[PDB]
């Protein structure tokens, strides 16, 4: 399923529910329409992947989530892992998540 | 300067 974290503190939570289940999140901006448009493969692999939980933030209303990770451009995907961070990237490539994923399953 | 891939954060927001 996706989960959307509007507070870090919700992130915390999150992390915390995955268990030791892969966790990617998306930092990409509702209000950047570019961002936005790359939702669906995201979104949609949460099904491919139901094994694997996928988050949403948004740097402008969980702008304390990305602030913490100091997020100087977007969308950026973070994984994570036993609340513990294993990866990182930037760019507009939904294939890329693919990757990852099956890189740290 | 600006690629379309990527958001600035330099917006306003």
């Amino acid at each position: 399923m996706v989960k959307q974290i509007e507070s870090k503190t919700a992130f915390q939570e999150a992390l915390d529910a995955a268990g030791d289940k892969l966790v990617v999140v998306d930092f990409s901006a509702t209000w950047c329409g570019p961002a936005k448009m790359i939702k669906p493969f995201f979104h949609s692999l949460s099904e491919k992947y139901s094994n694997v939980i996928f988050l949403e933030v948004d740097v402008d209303d969980a702008q304390d989530v990305a602030s913490e990770a100091e997020v100087k451009a977007t969308p950026t995907f973070q994984f994570f892992k036993k609340g513990q961070k294993v990866g990182e990237f930037s760019g507009a490539n939904k294939e890329k998540l693919e990757a990852t994923i099956n890189e740290l399953v | 300067p600006a690629t379309l891939k990527i958001c600035s954060w330099n917006v306003d927001g």
